[PDB]
């Protein structure tokens, strides 16, 4: 999390946390209720977001391995969408993209190239998922969620 | 002028112990200057001058 | 390393599952305790040298460990012990601020017993010093924060055992 | 050296955007304040000696050690040099106020100033303080004269300070 | 510019700007908006000016490198004509010949002699451009614009 | 690197004085503009790739620079030009966030002309590309934030010329 | 300033500011007015802070160069106290300990060892100044001032 | 000892001891009787050196932890003086400052800062001990002892 | 670097001949002065930090250099000046031991002027500081050894201008 | 590393007491033997290459160890064996001069057996060659110095065993 | 020179010379008179040493480029012998092999390989010169002379 980042930054200089790092830590822990609320919204609406994003994404990309008549491929794509929503919820909880980056971004291109899933299609699906997810967030809540969706999309492309 | 005593490195204080170191006719219409009304600042200026 | 939030996230992630309500409650506990943890970290950082001085005075000084033939004999070994106590204090502060003991396990207690045994460093004396450090910090910060830091001090002492 | 109009006109050809909307807007904004710049310069020129004298006296009040033995303003030789240099600064700041551009300060005031001051041991802290005192006195005189929107008057003085002062952070 | 000239004159004598110089500067700052309008008119109509003037110039001065069948020469000549029209507009913005002189009058003869382009042909082209420009300006605006054309012509004459 | 606050603090510190009311007013102005600065930074970050794409399309594509024998010929040089435009956009955003141009002086313009002349990179084409990028950013974020970003774009362009 | 730290943190990763940096920046911008008020309080009360802190410091630590009967040494110590209050005011304004660190903390041990001033005495004086400064502000106003005073004290040890 | 130092110097270039190292070795072993005599002098007179040096030190620096009414602190300071005399005797026997460097110079600042003992006070005490020790030695026998006392003082400052 | 013996050896070697009687006399002079040089080196080593403290107090303290806005203002610049003075003292001791100024030219002076000009360090102030250091050393050691060390201090001062 | 004088000093220091008369007598014995030790070191330095070639000629040559498939077959393995013998001789000379075997245990024998076992180097052949080197050195430097060096040669052989 | 070695060794650690290094320096400068005497001995007897060593070297190694009937080659060999005697004298004066190694040992194999002179022959000639030089000198003075001749021979082999 961001707390780990502050601790490691302090440890790199072999010193106690500086006032700036303590201020960042306090600002982060001040927003825990909001982060938990956002994660709860993401968890409760995960399947609805997946369904709406899948509908939009299959409208945008008709010839994709998910929409190719294979039920297992469709199920795997929708599970991937759910997993990425879960990772974004983790990142919202942690205050940084570290959980999402460590779980579903490092080596994402290699994994999806091995699976023969075109990365442009996944970027489009992430775009649709982001549009569906941001509609359930208030204006003050959408900054981090949109940033983490953008992080996934940038890692894929 | 005041001498600068006890400057660092002078040996005035031994160690980190600092307590034991102690123990013609005037021109026409000339008007004199009143010291009290002239002020301390201007008087110091004049005397140092 | 790992902190409380990352610990809960990794616990939920190994199951492919969101944070269950118990984990969300624990996360709320950590978020509420964050300000106290910051206060404790600031206090411990301000008096680190004083804490180590008091620890050494009340647990190691004027014993057989500083006499010739003891492990704190010679200035090099005294300085090594002092910097070891400094490491223990700083990384206990790190663990307290993070809310998790993983940093202690991966930075402090990573083969530390083997190193101490090979060098002849007394494990019992080090454990006594850690207990004295915990008592000193508890006197410095208070009761609740004292026991919060003592959790990680006791973790270090247990790891040395 | 260049004034604001010359620099803008040359940049019109340099950037390849020609006389577009942003350039026209900036030119109109600058020309709106031209009469005020001329008035500010007139006030500065009409009261130059008083401004410099007031600023140097306030400087010696805030730095009493400057005029004491061993100080840099010690003796009338160095006092006269102080007054002369503060007049230099005021004159070139008035030039920069008229021109609307800081190139005059760059070319005729700040080029090699640090080298000269290092060679002669002139302290830069008191120099910046004296420039700021002159700026404050000029602002007071402009307010007395009735001027209202005189933000641009701050620009030269502050700029000069930023150019001569050492980096602290 | 006149502002720069006044500042340099004051600086040479180690004196602040005199009241007369300040009055002159104030007058030009007052006229700045009118000069800006004139220059905007020049800029917005530069393509028609260059088109008509280039046609007239090739009519009156046919034995010129731009009128020789080389596409590159003709394109470069038209680009230069547009360049000089824009430079005259910018120097009208300033209000004195200083920017136009600094960009395209000092060394123009040397530059075009190195390029092997006759300077009399350039004088003819600038004359044609000046005529076309005067066709679309009022007499009052022409009084502001024409002297820069004349300065360029004088700087181009061998 | 200095931002608006650090610049004011430096100017006050060389005089050994607390911030005078004029510098305090400047500081208040910066604090008031901070919200717009953050919004502009977010907007530019969200559209950085599109901004550079439009800049290249409207200033460099289908010219002799991308033709064989041009400096944007071959894929490596095209990618390097795109990377340089990314550099300029990112550092202009940094300078806008800081409210001070010192970052561009210390990290962009220092030795840039010598490096470009050594590599053969066209300076005038770079200046025109920076102007195009400023126009694109202004069209994207509006007139006021566009002008604020254009201050630093113009600082870069003037340093290059 | 904290803004410079955020920008440098983003630049270290060659990326635009992440949502965490933006949130820190926005929080700091919001608190700027309170920071200005605290800096004004420190500036207008500097002399009484110095006097009361010096009185307490000489009561607690009588064996100091500032308490050795030398007028110049006392004046220099009180000037140093005023300078450190000014640096703490700078840091309060900037939202980070960067001004204090750059002007009065880096190389503080070397400078004061050259001057042969005991460092423990300076730590005690900083503690007294912190005690006298904290009494003039609210608890939330004192939250950051205490951190900066602690930063000076930690750097001196 | 100097023997180990010259062996290590030869080994750093992976060659047998050059004639310079051999001459150093010969000059060292020819002074063994003198070094033993000096070490015996230091050992015999250690107590009187400690007492006289401590008296002069308390005259010169009255305000120091070793005389504040604490018997244990006084005993510890006099024990430290005796220990440093022993280390200097070791150095004289070894022909090098290495024994003193390993036993009581590496980390001396850290140890005495942990003990909250001012370092300049220890420098003054070592100066007084040097004055006492060199006054019971020959003119030529005092060179090495003075060098080692200077080494201690320099390591402290 | 190069000392007196190496200097005489090289002077003979460029001519491809053994040391002539004048060079042998100079070598004997150096050999006889070696004892005084060693004593001076010991004295300077013992009081190096005190020498630098006295130098700073004599030439730099309570001047406009240490005042706010000065070059020795802030603690980091003060410490940097002290570090440079420490370098000067140590290398003057080296040169005095060697009997040659070659090490001073090689290690200290070759580029110091341009470095100081780039940093803005006042060269006149540092020359006055070096002369004050020479005075402090000649007061600590004596007249003859003080003059011998002042030879190299003067060489440093001349190389700084 | 540690030599005879340092060993005595450490033995006394671990008890916090000056050197007792027995330690002083041992120190005097070492000082008296130092001249012969230096003479032996000079002789071995002069005849190092001859010692190693005689060792190889009388121990390892014309056996199965140099025939194809042996550990001294190929030029690189022969050179490695010669280099190892050179190391043994040089560090035995170091140990003889120091009067202690600590240098041998720190620079040579620490993990040497494990390394040789990993590489397949025959330990018995190495011990035999060390014995041959001891005999060669004894022949070169005489009886007393021969056995003085043989002490450390036997220490090497025991460490290899 | 050993003085340069001590100074450079101290400088690599950024410290003033240690007491052991000062003792080495004092012992070296103490023996300057004997070094000057030995160097004068080598300078006076250089020609007869070269003549006798050349006679022995040509008797022992007759198949060498020197005595192949080329007068220039013979003269060059004699000059090289004189030059190496001079360098050994320099090393005796400096108390270290640094003059000899820096003038005639670093790159000696490269130079003589380029000259196409067999290195074994040069080693034999150096041995003959060493024997001749040791003849005209007492053993105590010849210690360093033999050491430096051996240094040359090792550098050539
Ligand atoms: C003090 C409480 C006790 C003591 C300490 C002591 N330790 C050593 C040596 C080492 N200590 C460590 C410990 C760490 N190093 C790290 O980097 C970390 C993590 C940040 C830790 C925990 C290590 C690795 C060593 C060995 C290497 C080294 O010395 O640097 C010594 C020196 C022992 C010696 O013989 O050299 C001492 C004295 N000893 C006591 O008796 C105290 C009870
Ligand atoms: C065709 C297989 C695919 C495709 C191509 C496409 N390219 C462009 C425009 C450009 N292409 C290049 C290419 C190169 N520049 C180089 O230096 C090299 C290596 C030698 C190459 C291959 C460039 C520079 C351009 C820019 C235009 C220019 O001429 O300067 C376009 C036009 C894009 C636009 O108009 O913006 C297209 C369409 N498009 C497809 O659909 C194919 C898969
Ligand atoms: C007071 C808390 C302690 C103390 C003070 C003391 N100070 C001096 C002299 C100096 N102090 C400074 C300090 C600074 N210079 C900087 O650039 C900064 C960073 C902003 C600081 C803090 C300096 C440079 C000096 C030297 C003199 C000068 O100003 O030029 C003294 C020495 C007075 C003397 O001349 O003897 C003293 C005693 N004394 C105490 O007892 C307190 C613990
Ligand atoms: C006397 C010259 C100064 C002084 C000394 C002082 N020392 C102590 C206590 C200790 N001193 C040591 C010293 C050493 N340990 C080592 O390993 C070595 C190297 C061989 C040395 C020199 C130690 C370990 C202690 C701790 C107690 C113990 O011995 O077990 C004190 C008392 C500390 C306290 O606060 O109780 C004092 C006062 N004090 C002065 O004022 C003199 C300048
Ligand atoms: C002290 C007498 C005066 C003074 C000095 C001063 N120096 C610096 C910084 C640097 N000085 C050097 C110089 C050297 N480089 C070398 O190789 C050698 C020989 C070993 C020397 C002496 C260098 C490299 C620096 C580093 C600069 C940096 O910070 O990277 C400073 C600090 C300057 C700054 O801007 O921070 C100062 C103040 N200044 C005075 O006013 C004294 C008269
Ligand atoms: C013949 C061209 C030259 C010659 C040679 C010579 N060699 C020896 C002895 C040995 N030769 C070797 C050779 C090798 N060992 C290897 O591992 C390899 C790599 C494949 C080679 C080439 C060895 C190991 C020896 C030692 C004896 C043994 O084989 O066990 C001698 C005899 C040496 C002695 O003193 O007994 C000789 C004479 N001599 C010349 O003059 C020719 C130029
Ligand atoms: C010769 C008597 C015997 C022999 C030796 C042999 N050794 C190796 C390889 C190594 N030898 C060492 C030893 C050391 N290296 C050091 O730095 C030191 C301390 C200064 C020692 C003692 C090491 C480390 C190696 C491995 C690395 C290397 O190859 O250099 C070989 C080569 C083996 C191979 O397979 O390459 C040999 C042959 N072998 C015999 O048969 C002799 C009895």
């Amino acid at each position: 999390s961001i707390v780990t980042e502050l601790i490691l930054n302090a440890d790199s200089e072999s010193r106690y946390p500086a006032p700036k790092e303590i201020q960042v830590y306090q600002n982060f822990v001040k927003t825990g209720e909001q982060r938990i609320r956002i994660a709860k919204i993401l968890a409760e609406n995960e399947q609805r977001i997946v369904q709406n994003g899948s509908a939009r994404f299959w409208e945008r990309v008709p010839n994709t391995p998910s929409n190719s008549g294979n039920e297992r491929k469709t199920a795997s794509c929708q599970r991937d969408q759910g997993w990425y929503i879960r990772l974004i919820a983790y990142s919202v909880l942690a205050g940084s993209e570290k959980p999402l980056e460590e779980i579903g971004t490092i080596g994402i291109k290699e994994m999806y190239n091995n699976l023969e899933i075109p990365l442009r299609n996944i970027v489009e699906c992430m775009r649709c998922l982001k549009e569906e997810a941001l509609s359930l967030m208030s204006e003050e809540d959408a900054l981090e969620v949109s940033a983490y969706f953008d992080y996934v999309m940038r890692s894929l492309s | 002028p005041k001498e600068k005593i006890g400057l660092p490195g002078s040996g005035y204080y031994v160690g980190e112990d600092f307590l034991t170191a102690a123990r013609d006719p005037l021109p026409g219409g000339f008007r004199f200057i009143n010291v009290s009304r002239y002020g301390a600042v201007r008087m110091k200026r004049s005397m140092r001058d | 390393m790992q902190d409380a939030i990352t610990a809960l996230i990794n616990s939920s992630d190994v199951q492919g599952r969101y944070l269950d309500p118990s984990s969300l409650d624990k996360l709320q506990n950590y978020f509420q305790s964050g300000d106290m943890r910051a206060k404790t970290a600031i206090a411990v950082s301000a008096n680190a040298k004083n804490i180590v001085t008091k620890t050494v005075a009340k647990s190691l000084l004027y014993t057989d460990i500083t006499a010739p033939g003891g492990n704190m004999y010679t200035c090099r070994r005294y300085a090594a012990c002092v910097r070891d106590l400094d490491y223990f204090l700083r990384y206990a502060t790190y663990a307290m601020l993070a809310g998790d003991t993983s940093i202690l396990d991966e930075r402090i207690l990573n083969g530390l017993r083997e190193t101490y045994n090979s060098l002849g460093v007394p494990i019992g004396a080090t454990i006594r010093s850690v207990q004295a450090m915990k008592e000193v910090v508890t006197s410095l910060v208070g009761a609740d924060a004292g026991r919060e830091m003592g959790v990680y001090f006791d973790h270090i002492a247990a790891g040395l055992s | 050296m260049q004034d604001k109009l010359t620099s803008v006109a040359k940049n019109c050809d340099l950037t390849g955007s020609s006389l577009n909307r942003e350039v026209v807007e900036t030119l109109k904004e600058f020309l709106a304040d031209g009469e005020k710049r001329v008035q500010v310069a007139g006030v500065i020129g009409s009261n130059a000696a008083e401004i410099v004298k007031t600023a140097v006296s306030l400087l010696f009040q805030e730095y009493p050690e400057l005029v004491s033995p061993g100080g840099n303003a010690y003796t009338t030789r160095r006092y006269n040099m102080y007054v002369r240099d503060m007049n230099y600064f005021l004159r070139y700041c008035s030039y920069a106020i008229v021109a609307g551009d800081a190139s005059v300060l760059d070319e005729r005031l700040l080029a090699g100033l640090r080298d000269t001051f290092n060679s002669l041991g002139i302290p830069l802290g008191p120099t910046a303080r004296s420039i700021q005192l002159m700026k404050n006195i000029v602002k007071e005189k402009l307010v007395t004269a009735g001027m209202t929107n005189i933000t641009f008057v701050d620009e030269p003085f502050d700029y000069v300070v930023r150019e001569i002062s050492e980096t602290e952070i | 510019s006149i502002i720069t000239k006044a500042i340099a004159s004051a600086d040479r004598e180690a004196r602040y700007l005199s009241p007369g110089e300040l009055r002159t500067i104030r007058d030009f700052y007052n006229g700045g908006e009118n000069r800006l309008r004139i220059a905007t008119t020049l800029i917005e109509n530069r393509k028609e000016i260059v088109e008509r003037g280039s046609l007239k110039f090739w009519e009156c001065c046919p034995d010129t490198p731009s009128n020789s069948g080389n596409r590159t020469y003709r394109a470069s000549c038209l680009r230069d004509q547009d360049w000089y029209i824009r430079l005259i507009a910018y120097t009208v913005i300033v209000g004195d010949v200083e920017p136009l002189k600094d960009i395209g009058i000092v060394g123009v003869k040397e530059m075009y002699e190195s390029l092997e382009i006759p300077l009399r042909n350039w004088v003819e082209c600038i004359r044609c451009l000046k005529e076309v420009t005067l066709d679309l300006l009022s007499r009052e605006d022409a009084a502001e614009v024409t002297p820069y054309f004349d300065c360029l012509i004088q700087g181009m004459i061998p």
